[PDB]
RNA sequence: CGUGGGGUAGGGGGGCGCGGCCGUGGGGCAGAAGCCGGGCCGUGAGGUCCGGUGGACCCGCGGCCGACGAAGAUCCCGGCGG
RNA sequence: CACGGGCCGGGGAGUUCACGGCCGUGGCGAGCCUAAGGGGUUCAACCCCGGAGGCGUAGGGAAACCGACAGCCCGCAGCGGG
RNA sequence: GCGGGGAAAGGAAACAUCUUAGUACCCGCAGGAAGGGAAGCCAACAGGGACCCCCUGAGUAGGGGCGACCGAAAGGGGGAUA
């Protein structure tokens, strides 16, 4: 049935990393190995990191503002031209007591901008909806990967097993600590540290635009619904974000356009994610 | 969950009689008077009432006795009476030299056509169209390039 | 224009890789033809519907469509039939025409040499 | 009352252009921990007749009385934090109130008694 | 998706930006005109090759007259094979009644006012339709079922 | 420095006698103007250019031809591969006998120290170890 | 493998640089950007390093987006010459 | 002995929208896509709904009106035989 | 926002009908919105059911030196509902 979806390319081409199992390794709070679940039929999808490039432009692309210019910018001074026989070039100049004084033209300083942006423009580039639902499937698929987390960036050396998943009992957690403690247990504190330690301030004028700090993406936390106290909990961490399933996206999901992502998914939301983005 | 009543769009013969429904603007007094209500009742009740209506289907018949059982029942709350809350009538100041009385409605075409159809209604349409860019304004000519395009690919 | 680039889809260049090296490998020419239809551009590529199979092939035939299959039509015959990708309605009516779907690398690896395939575009 | 916004221009503004009772609010520093436990209170705003320490610069280790407020500016001038200039005169350096801590309190203002139980509720 | 870079930074350095240096990148003269325009004296070479001789039909002129579509029937035809289709994914999702023994098909209630003969028919089916042609009420007998033609 | 097989050594002793015999690729009257005279090549498409259509007597354009071997192209005079050193984790996986270590123009002194000592004991010929570090080593 | 190597207009293919954004990896008061001279690398656009000056920001790599590259317009503004 | 620039610094020119043709890729495929708009959200992002409508699936004719293929041959690739 | 008076430049590769455009502009008169609004309606023998605004119908019908070019309405989906 996956046939197509895992195109096996024996014997002239040597395989890759395996596929995700066919089930998933469940962890307590505690981090101990407490059973498995069988794997949904997200994880199985091929990674393809042009769709999931494509689809994350689309969604970031969704979000830029309309810019432009005053519409009557370098053109509301009363200028004209005067013609040819007085010795100067034949820009327009001003009328008044700055008469010689060039004006309205392009290469004249004060002059307008001759091609600005427009508020018309078209910044977002849409995307079919069963071609996002595809990437986002690929990314989620990705997500099960240690080797495309590592190229990504991520620290995965102290994590049991990707796909990462959690026990159900973690979205009740409502404390900062606690959450911390359950990020430390399951391996993904250093991951954490990397993003609060790799904070920096970016060069150029982001920083009197409000974009002072470049700050990277460490874990993206997976819940059943909305309103779990684990979002809370844990939403203060630097480069965490946390969604419930139904609410994923290529945003959280490939951050720069890449795939690959250190996710931890609690259980509830792997059962609740086998009806979604399908 | 107060029901909302179905009617039939009007079969056109350009639709060949292909025939489909449509939420309707209320029940008929007919379909009211099938179950006991007038149409002040009615509007009382919080129904959308349409004195206008000829037709009386049986699908409105049915869902109004069922939400009308629950209501007489008290399983379900029926929402404010759709009749006038508020009254707010504003002073006119120079109805005659903004053309208001009926002369000026005369001469604005309003007695003879249909306000959409006036031309003054024209003016203002086609210039709002104009200022935002809209559907077929964004491009002068669309209609000719069209059609000599359509006569180079299609030839 | 901007002229053709071949697939951004790496499914498609591993599976365009494959070919070649089996061509090469068991001096088929079948798969290196399949390969270079399966190379074309986006705008031109083979797709089939379900219905040229009836005509195009009887029963117990193998056929290779170096695109997609599409399933449009009605079928009628038992054929084996291996394709880039089988859309669903084409796959079931594959199926319930007693035929098979394959992949084109399964078709490699059942019969190496291609012997007796019958390309189909 | 000072800006929400996030924007580092709608801040700076709003920090600027801040009159002077809420400028009041900039003078803010930590009490030392003796303090903090005979008042209830954690951070209490700098008066003339208060007693710090100061925490940071040249001047870091001195301990001296408040000598002068100056709320447009946001400064204070602390006994000991002194020089003297050209001509031989005596001068304080202005410290921001965030870099010192309250050693001493004066309390013969009977609204500050008021702000202080305000702030241990 | 492919992307490409823009002509403009190819042609940055280059004086005249692909218009060449002879006939520069001038006004609507440039073009003949300003729109479609020219059609009738120095771009007749252009109606000659894609339009009729002598008349020049489709670019100028007059031919008929239209009848009113809200006068008209606007025609939904479906052929046979179609049909036989379309009949038998609604026998496998449970949408037909075989009410005389036979399977039932509303061509207005499916969405065609019209039977067109094109493929093949195989099964015997009753259809309803208000309009259908010599070769689709032949294919349908020989298929066993019947055409009931209804009023509009 | 580097040893290289025979071929290499070669092409290096090509690649120096290009280098010397390379013309300055130059647009007309660079010498003449002081608004141009830094400016790089610039293949100008005019009309009347000389240089383009390659006059005798006249400066030479820009071409292929005076690509010099690919097999020694980019390398140090020297003959290393010169890798770019900014910390002193970055010497990991570089070889000694191939790799020359180029501190970064922005390291601090503090880090320059640590990178220059880890290069040394390890191997590496660091190129630019700055005259503050050296006289530091040196006074050590 | 080629009795391949000129080329304006023009068509096609690749790359360098500038401002910002999404990622990723880093440098900086033991001195960032900028400026002056110099060595090395690259056919080249350009890159990189050294010495001086300077005083807080900046950069490598992958992706994306532009108010993106000047020698000239009796060009505009300013400064300054014989 | 054709016109422009005294010099230097900075500025200075193929933009965007609509529509159409085409190309390079990607999704789905006898079907493809939603528009306005609606619900939720960590709130212009994002998730879900919304198939109205548009294009394709059948053409001919001014219109009334009518309404469509696997039969044969040549033959590239490919396959099989010598 | 409402009522009235009301061009030309340009386009049509000349130009007058035309367009530009009921625009620029002028005179008068209101509100926080204005205007519209409750069938002497639309449809076609089947039925909708005041009005405004949004998406569509649609550059379709139609107007027009039938040239340039101009250009609905009914119907359907929504906001809202008296
Ligand atoms: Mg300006
Ligand atoms: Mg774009
Ligand atoms: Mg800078
Ligand atoms: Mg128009
Ligand atoms: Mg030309
Ligand atoms: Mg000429
Ligand atoms: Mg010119
Ligand atoms: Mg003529
Ligand atoms: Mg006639
Ligand atoms: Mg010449
Ligand atoms: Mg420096
Ligand atoms: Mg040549
Ligand atoms: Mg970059
Ligand atoms: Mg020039
Ligand atoms: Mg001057
Ligand atoms: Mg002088
Ligand atoms: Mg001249
Ligand atoms: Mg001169
Ligand atoms: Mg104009
Ligand atoms: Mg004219
Ligand atoms: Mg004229
Ligand atoms: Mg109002
Ligand atoms: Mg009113
Ligand atoms: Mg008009």
């Amino acid at each position: 049935l996956l046939k197509f979806k895992l195109l096996d390319l024996s014997p002239y081409i040597k395989p890759a990393e395996e596929r995700p199992p066919e089930a998933l390794k469940v962890y307590d709070v505690n981090g101990q190995y407490m059973a498995d679940i069988e794997t949904p039929i997200h994880f199985y999808e091929p990674v393809r990191p042009d769709l999931i490039r494509r689809a994350y432009l689309s969604a970031l692309s969704a979000r830029f503002q309309p810019k432009g210019v005053y519409e009557g910018a370098g053109k509301e001074h009363s200028c004209e031209s005067f013609g040819v026989g007085l010795g100067i070039a034949r820009i327009p100049r001003y009328k008044g007591h700055l008469w010689p004084r060039g004006c309205f033209a392009p290469n004249t300083r004060g002059g307008r901008r001759a091609h600005p942006p427009r508020p018309e423009k078209k910044l977002h580039e849409e995307i079919n909806w069963k071609e996002k639902n595809l990437a986002i499937r690929s990314a989620i698929a990705a997500t099960a990967y240690k080797s495309w987390v590592a190229a990504r960036g991520h620290m995965v050396e102290k994590v049991p097993s990707l796909p990462l998943v959690v026990s159900g009992d973690a979205e009740k957690i409502a404390k900062a600590k606690e959450a911390k403690k359950l990020f430390e247990v399951l391996g993904l504190w250093p991951d954490v540290e990397r993003a609060a330690e790799g904070v920096k301030i970016r060069a150029g004028k982001g920083k009197m635009r409000g974009r002072r700090y470049k700050e990277p993406k460490s874990v993206l936390v997976v819940v059943s619904e909305l309103d779990v106290p684990l979002i809370g909990a844990v939403r203060n961490f630097p480069g965490v974000d946390v969604v419930p399933v139904s609410h994923l996206n290529m945003l959280v999901l490939a951050p720069g356009g890449v795939p690959g992502r250190l996710t931890l998914w609690t259980a509830t939301a792997v059962e609740r994610l086998k009806g979604l983005f399908l | 969950m107060i029901p909302k009543p179905v009617v039939q769009v009007p079969r056109s013969i350009k639709s060949g009689g292909v025939t489909k429904w449509k939420e309707g603007r209320g029940f008929s007094l007919g379909e009211l008077k099938e179950v006991g209500l007038n149409a002040e009742q009615a509007r009382l009740l919080g129904l959308p009432v349409d004195t206008r209506r000829d037709s009386v289907w049986p699908q409105n018949v049915e869902a109004l006795r069922k939400w009308l059982i629950e209501v007489l029942e008290g399983k379900a709350t029926p929402p404010e009476p759709t009749l006038p809350k508020v009254v707010k009538v504003k002073r006119k100041r120079g109805r005659a030299f903004r053309g208001l009385t009926s002369a000026g409605r005369r001469s604005r075409g309003l007695i003879s056509t249909r306000f959409r159809e006036t031309h003054n209604y024209k003016f203002k349409k086609k210039a709002k169209e104009r200022r935002l860019k809209k559907r077929h304004e964004a491009t002068k000519g669309l209609g000719n390039v069209l059609r000599i395009s359509r006569i180079i690919n299609e030839s | 224009p901007p002229n053709p680039t071949g697939p951004t889809n790496r499914q498609l260049r591993m599976l365009i890789r494959f070919l070649r090296k089996a061509a090469t490998a068991n001096s088929a020419n079948i798969w290196r033809a399949i390969a270079e239809l399966v190379e074309r551009p986006r705008r031109s590529r083979v797709v089939v519907n379900v219905g040229k199979l009836n005509r195009v092939a009887n029963d117990g035939d193998v056929v290779v469509i170096p695109g997609k299959l599409l399933g449009g039509g009605e079928l009628k015959k038992r054929v084996v039939v291996a394709a880039v990708s089988v859309t669903p309605k084409a796959w079931k009516k594959v199926v319930e025409a007693g035929g098979e779907v394959l992949t084109i690398p399964e078709l490699v690896r059942r019969n190496p040499k291609g012997s007796g395939v019958k390309i189909v575009i | 009352p000072f800006t929400a916004s996030a924007q580092p221009r709608k801040q700076r503004l709003s920090l600027y252009a801040a009159p002077l009772h809420l400028r009041r609010k900039l003078l803010n520093a930590k009490l030392s921990p003796e303090l903090q436990k005979k008042l209830g209170v954690k951070r209490l705003p700098v008066r003339r007749g208060d007693t710090v320490l100061i925490m940071r610069g040249d001047f870091k280790g001195v301990t001296g009385k408040v000598v002068k407020v100056d709320l447009k500016r946001v400064r204070i001038f602390v006994e000991g934090a002194t020089r003297t200039n050209s001509r031989g005169q005596t001068v304080y350096y202005p410290i921001h109130p965030s870099k010192v801590m309250i050693v001493d309190v004066d309390l013969s203002d009977k609204a500050r008694q008021k702000l202080i139980e305000r702030r241990k509720r | 998706v492919r992307r490409f870079k823009r002509a403009t930074k190819y042609r940055r350095g280059s004086r005249t930006h692909g218009w060449g240096r002879v006939g520069q990148h001038r006004k609507s003269g440039g073009s003949g005109g300003k729109g479609m325009v020219g059609f009738h004296k120095h771009k007749w070479s252009l109606v000659m090759k894609y339009g009729e001789s002598g008349t020049g039909w489709p670019f100028y002129g007059k031919h008929g007259f239209k009848q009113p579509e809200t006068i008209s029937v606007e025609w939904r035809p479906i052929n046979v094979g179609r049909l036989a289709e379309l009949v038998k994914e609604l026998r496998e999702r449970g949408e037909v009644r075989e009410e005389e023994g036979r399977l039932v098909v509303d061509l207005l209630k499916l969405g065609y006012n019209k039977l067109l003969g094109g493929g093949h028919m195989d099964v015997p089916l009753v259809v309803y339709t208000p309009v259908a042609s010599k070769a689709a009420v032949e294919k349908i007998a020989k298929a066993g079922g019947e055409v009931r033609i209804v009023s509009l | 420095r580097r040893e290289l097989p025979q071929p290499l050594k070669r092409l290096l002793r090509l690649r120096l006698q290009m280098k010397r015999r390379k013309p300055e690729f130059v647009r007309i009257d660079q010498w003449r103007y002081k608004r141009i005279e830094d400016s790089g090549w610039r293949n100008q498409r005019t009309l009347d250019n000389k240089i383009r259509r390659k006059w005798k007597g006249w400066p030479k354009p820009v071409e292929v031809g005076y690509r010099k071997p690919a097999a020694v192209r980019g390398l140090h005079p020297s003959g290393f591969v010169e890798v770019l050193v900014h910390r002193p984790e970055d010497l990991a996986g570089l070889d000694p006998k191939v790799h020359a270590v180029r501190i970064g123009r922005t390291v601090g002194l503090r880090k320059r120290l640590e990178i220059v000592k880890k290069a040394r004991e390890l191997g590496f010929y660091v190129l630019n170890p700055g005259k503050e570090v050296v006289e530091l080593l040196k006074k050590e």
